[PDB]
């Protein structure tokens, strides 16, 4: 208990040796705390800031679901949706929280994934409405299926 | 008159046995990457054996 | 370049210390809520 | 075994002394707590004004009560151990 | 140098189960130290630690009696020792606990010697012992661990005697298929350090279709599946070691052939990318394997040869 | 300098111990040397005993009377100055 | 008694350096020798 | 095949051991005159 | 200043060049008990010198 995980702990420090000691251990110790961690790597995330899976209660089987995620290390991101297959909903929700939407995140969506539930999770994941995606349901164009980027950004060319 | 003896050893022994782990650890890591990298260069070298063996 | 200097000493003394005078019932939340107390 | 070199202590005291001397160096790990243990043992079993001394480059110039006095030898250590 | 009570304490007649295992742990920690590594080297401390975990008759015991053995064997004259004194023994004896300590146990040998497994090598049946032993899945995510040792164990003893190992059934692209048909997937082992297993796997099918005996090896087992399989996660020494297996496989035509005609898009992206590090590996492998699958050739020219 | 390490003495009976020190160690050069000197000289000045350990590495476990203790290094040679 | 620890610890050093360098070296000698062999095929 | 580098120290530790048991006792000023007149001995 | 445990000793990393490259050319002949040629090696090495 205590004695290994303090072990681990100056087994970590030992490991780094900085030169503020008291500042670096500090963030060290609150990293390791808490999922949200302050380097956070995207396109591959290394650092779980699992705020769609808190969201979702597990995002399906949380410790399969975890386990692939963990298991993957935008081709990363790739390669563990094609590993995967819900879950889609939480792979598009992890790679828009790494980025900034400008129409490139939903591009990116759907290149790495048959476009509507994807947009339907994106919008939840703001935390607008669907308003918003029924206009651009009127706005879209090869309405078939699967539209492409080029293709779809007919009508609302200027859109975030 | 708890702190001084058990967190007296606690810690001496954690701390030395970081100092002497992290030695040990990164030299050997240094001998793997020896012999990696020479390891690739002969395997080159034996793709060239191969060529030498079919060469008949 | 590898010699811990003397702070991480001293400052796994008073950890060790304080976390047994505390008695903490989850482990990992003092060490950080503990380096922010002792950053000001 | 063990070694004494510069005694004023009796026989069988130096036996003892010997023996506790032994178990610390065996079980404890720092000198200072070596001579912590030697102290406190025979303070509890004789006396309370005990002096221990584990070094292993040293020179001092001690006042001892008489008839308690040892300066031996184990292994890699010498052990100074007068009364006070 | 107080290690030898320790050691004493350890190798007492019928060593105890009281603790037994923070002393071997304490021993471990100083034959490890580059000072107390020399003071248990030279200072006896039997193999009485072996023999114990060979008649460990209990269950939480042996696990631990084999990791000190273990965390012992992984010296230059502590193994020596253990060899001159039958520690091949115990190098056997580990390989059949499912326990992750005692799986690793038999790995850390070679681990350790990267050429000096020998001794391994000579017990001949040792390997394949343990080969039925990190091939049956039991337990896994902590025996991978020693999956992965194993597979660097094999990097270093395949590399170092071909066809002692290929001459047995374990195989040199043997292994290597029932690692794909494996997969290793589980649900959270994929490839955890089993990238390296898989890139010390690949190393070896190098090193060991060098010889003729892998090439034999390669034709029974046609891995290129494998490659397929395990050339995702990136690593670097994967991809390195894999490419060299796929240079090293054109002594065997069989699957030389196979693997460079019916490979995946995984030998053009590499191409057309910039993974410059596997791509000297991967072009020697193009090169030799021109020839089997002779239409490899012709293949790359139309598929822009002239880029 | 003078680095006094771990001490309990005042600051009168400070600089009267290192000051000696300092003397001591331009006169001579063995521990037995300079332990003499020193404590003589504060045996002298003092109180009836003074135990006087000089050396580089040695442990200690010793009952002190409060206020006449100090251990301090001069340079790299170290002195314990103990009253009991 | 207060040295052997040191011996050891440069001896199984020097011992694995000089081993895997030599071996190395020697090994490439032996393919450049072929090589030039193969140069001599090719005259 | 792969050629067998049988050229292990078996006789090398005892020598070894010997001549680093004597260079760590001497400390050598110089490390010539040490180790030859070491070797002169040996042939002595 | 006397040594005081085994730390105390001061032998550089020249020695364990020294060792290296003796090593290298003890095993390049492979000589065994190479004491005459290891007598010329110091000759030799000390003419350089």
């Amino acid at each position: 208990n205590l004695a290994d995980i303090l072990k681990a702990y100056t087994k970590e420090v030992i490991r780094r040796q900085p030169t503020d000691l008291i500042a670096f251990s500090a963030k060290y110790f609150t990293n390791l705390a808490n999922v949200a961690s302050g380097v956070s790597n995207s396109s591959a995330p290394a650092k779980e800031q699992l705020r769609q899976v808190y969201t979702r209660g597990g995002s399906g089987g949380a410790t399969l679901t975890e386990s692939q995620v963990t298991g993957l290390c935008i081709a990363d991101a790739v390669v563990a949706k094609v590993m995967e297959v819900d879950l889609s909903k939480f792979v598009f929700l992890c790679l828009a929280m790494s980025c900034e939407d400008f129409n490139r995140v939903c591009m990116g969506v759907f290149d790495v994934f048959d476009l509507l539930t994807l947009i339907a999770h994106l919008g939840p994941d703001m935390d607008v409405t669907p308003a918003f995606l029924d206009a651009v349901a009127a706005e879209l164009p090869a309405g078939g299926g699967a539209v492409t980027y080029m293709e779809l950004c007919e009508a609302p060319s200027l859109k975030p | 008159f708890e702190v001084e003896p058990i967190l007296e050893v606690l810690v001496g022994k954690v701390l030395e046995q970081g100092l002497m782990e992290v030695l040990e650890e990164e030299e050997l890591a240094a001998m793997r990457a020896h012999q990696e990298h020479f390891e690739q260069i002969r395997n080159a070298e034996l793709v060239a054996t191969q060529r030498m063996e079919a060469a008949e | 370049p590898i010699t811990i200097p003397g702070d991480f000493p001293a400052i796994l003394k008073a950890f060790t210390r304080e976390i047994l005078r505390a008695q903490p019932s989850n482990i990992y939340e003092f060490g950080a809520r503990y380096f922010s107390g002792l950053q000001g | 075994k063990a070694v004494i070199k510069n005694a004023d202590m009796s026989e069988e005291m130096q036996a003892d002394a010997v023996d506790c001397a032994t178990q610390a160096l065996e079980k404890y790990n720092i000198e200072k707590d070596i001579a912590a243990y030697i102290k406190k043992e025979f303070d509890r079993k004789h006396n309370p004004t005990w002096h221990c001394i584990v070094g292993r480059n040293f020179g001092s110039y001690v006042t001892h009560e008489t008839k308690h006095f040892i300066y031996f030898y184990l292994g890699q250590v010498a052990i100074l151990l007068f009364k006070s | 140098r107080a290690i030898p009570k320790l050691v004493a304490v350890l190798a007492l007649p019928e060593l105890p189960d009281d603790q037994r295992a923070h002393a071997l742990r304490v021993l471990n920690g100083l034959l490890s130290t580059q000072e107390h590594k020399t003071n248990a080297v030279a200072e006896g401390a039997a193999p009485p630690l072996c023999q114990l975990a060979s008649q460990c008759r209990d269950d939480e015991v042996r696990r631990l009696s084999c990791s000190a053995l273990a965390s012992l064997g992984q010296v230059m004259a502590g193994r020596n020792g253990i060899v001159a004194a039958g520690g091949l023994p115990v190098l056997t004896e580990a390989l059949q606990t499912t326990p992750e300590q005692a799986a690793a146990a038999l790995k850390s040998f070679a681990a350790s010697n990267d050429g000096a497994a020998q001794l391994n090598l000579e017990r001949a049946a040792i390997v394949p012992a343990l080969v039925t032993l990190l091939s049956q899945p039991t337990d896994p995510a902590f025996t991978l661990t020693a999956f992965s040792n194993a597979l660097s164990t094999l990097e270093g003893m395949t590399r170092t005697d071909d066809g002692v190992l290929a001459a047995l059934d374990g195989g040199v692209p043997a292994c290597l298929v029932a690692l794909a048909r494996r997969g290793l997937e589980g649900d959270l082992k994929f490839e955890g350090r089993l990238m390296e297993l898989l890139q010390l796997v690949a190393t070896c099918l190098e090193q060991i279709c060098h010889h003729a005996d892998g090439k034999a090896a390669c034709r029974q087992a046609e891995a290129h599946k494998v490659l397929a399989e395990l050339l995702t996660l990136q690593h670097r020494e994967i991809i390195k070691h894999a490419a060299a297996a796929l240079m090293g496989l054109a002594v065997e035509k069989e699957s030389k052939v196979n693997v460079m005609l019916y490979a995946g898009v995984s030998l053009v992206r590499l191409m057309r990318g910039s993974d410059a590090e596997l791509a000297a590996n991967a072009r020697d492998t193009v090169a030799a394997a021109a020839e089997h699958l002779e239409a490899r050739r012709t293949a790359e020219m139309l598929l822009s040869m002239e880029e």
